[PDB]
């Protein structure tokens, strides 16, 4: 099928240069459909950026001025996103998105990459397992988490035993403070299920290419 | 130059029930060839937006029959039949007519469900945090409904208002629940200088708190 993924940076110093990239595949870029940059500010507030069409066309947002710049590589199936000058106001949540003449975009879009405009420094997270003290109501259910702190900028990711145990996850969103982020995941199984069996917490962080692996055990 | 107008969310809607979303454009959206450029977007927390409605009213490849979107050319409505958990999240239109082609504010569905008391559990810091000086306590406060919840912790038995940080995850997709999650950071020092850590949950569901906690 045809797939959109962005890629790039997800850190920025202000006044720097923002590039990103859109991977298409299952689908020619070639072709007259206008390939577009959306980005999501915090707040949730949708800016649509400009496009790129039949390989030479572009069209951009006024409000962008002369520092936005969308081009492709038709050799890669790429298109890719400059974005000059960038301030603090820059940050959010950048999509890519394949939009016909009648607006419809199908299931057409990325998964969208964060990008922080700052000029605080990349930290990687040190990630604590959450184990119960002691043993709370057995022969019935038992939560565990893990506590993924101190780490700049967003995001995370979060899994449980490699993305094998989705249900009962509540992964919380980030609180900043001091220009880190900490966060927290929980998940919840049978009394039967551990510590019989093992359950780890996958934490991933991009801008620091750092991944950790922490296995929740008892007391 | 064209401002769509939406509002930030709407009355709390009962599983089963039909709901209506409304958007508002400053111009019309209809064009010369007899078509009106307005689309229909559903974004769930941490998705991307998906398209449900183009050309005010055509649905999308895939998109439930349980959606259907009506208007004029200033006026539109996205009508959800039957709404179901999954719906849960915030919808958005965006005027396809001209640049910039601009996108609404957004209107948050909220789901209406039965009451839930929260489920409660205490952590203490792990060995491997105590070695770096510091100390977090962690309180999940999970499946609980409505949102509305306040916590408080307590060590040694006297309440403890710095150093608390809360988050709650916004309403779940599958139950309709919130879920909250509330961390108590002190130095390990400190952490090491009582005894008794509490966490209490004081929601709508019973009049007396749920209390977990632990002694060092
Ligand atoms: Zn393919
Ligand atoms: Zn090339
Ligand atoms: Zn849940
Ligand atoms: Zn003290």
């Amino acid at each position: 099928e045809v797939k959109l993924s962005e890629s790039g940076p997800g850190l920025v110093k202000p006044s720097q240069s923002l590039s990103l990239t859109c991977t298409v595949t299952g689908y020619s870029i070639t072709t007259n459909y206008a390939w577009t940059w959306i980005r999501q500010f915090p707040g949730n507030k949708l800016e649509w950026m400009g496009y790129i069409r039949s390989s030479v066309i572009t069209r951009y947002n006024p409000s962008l001025k002369s520092r936005i710049s969308i081009t492709q590589d038709t050799s890669k199936n790429q298109f890719f996103l400059q974005l000059n000058s960038v301030t603090t106001e820059d940050t959010a949540t950048y999509y890519c998105a394949r939009y016909d003449y009648y607006g419809n975009t199908g299931d057409y879009w990325g998964q969208g990459t964060s990008v922080t405009v700052s000029s605080a420094k990349t930290t990687p997270p040190s990630v604590y397992p959450l184990a119960p003290g002691t043993a709370a109501l057995k022969s019935s259910m038992v939560t565990l988490g893990c506590l993924v702190k101190g780490y700049f900028p967003e995001p995370v990711t979060v899994t449980w035993n490699s993305g094998s145990l989705s249900s009962g996850v509540h992964t919380f969103p980030a609180v900043l403070q001091s220009d880190l982020y900490t966060l927290t995941s929980s998940v919840t199984v049978p009394s039967s299920t551990w510590p019989s069996q093992t359950v780890t917490c996958n934490v991933a962080h991009p801008a620091s290419s750092t991944k950790v692996d922490k296995k929740i055990v008892p007391r | 130059d064209i401002v769509i107008t939406q509002d930030e969310l709407s009355n709390p809607v009962t599983s089963g029930e039909s709901v209506s979303i409304s958007c508002r454009s400053s111009r019309s959206l209809l064009y010369k060839d007899g078509r009106t450029y307005l689309n229909w977007f559903l974004q769930r927390p941490g998705q991307s937006p998906q398209l449900l409605i183009y050309l005010m009213s055509t649905r999308a490849s895939g998109v439930s029959d349980r959606f259907s979107g009506s208007g004029s050319g200033t006026d539109f409505t996205l009508e959800i039949s039957r709404v179901k958990a999954e719906d849960v999240g915030v919808y958005y239109c965006q005027q396809f007519v001209e640049y910039p082609f601009t996108f609404g504010s957004g209107t948050k569905l909220e789901i209406k469900r039965a009451d839930a008391a929260p489920t409660v559990s205490i952590f203490p810091p792990s060995s491997e945090q105590l070695t770096s000086g510091g100390a977090s306590v962690v309180c999940f406060l999970n499946n609980f409904y409505p949102k509305d919840i306040n916590v408080k912790w307590k060590i040694d038995g006297s309440e403890r208002q710095n150093g608390v940080l809360n988050s709650w995850t916004d309403q779940d997709s599958k139950d309709s629940t919130y879920s909250m999650s509330s961390t108590l950071t002190l130095t390990k020092d400190e952490y090491e200088r009582h005894n008794s850590y509490t966490c209490e949950a004081t929601h709508k569901t019973s009049t007396s708190p749920i209390v977990k906690s632990f002694n060092r």
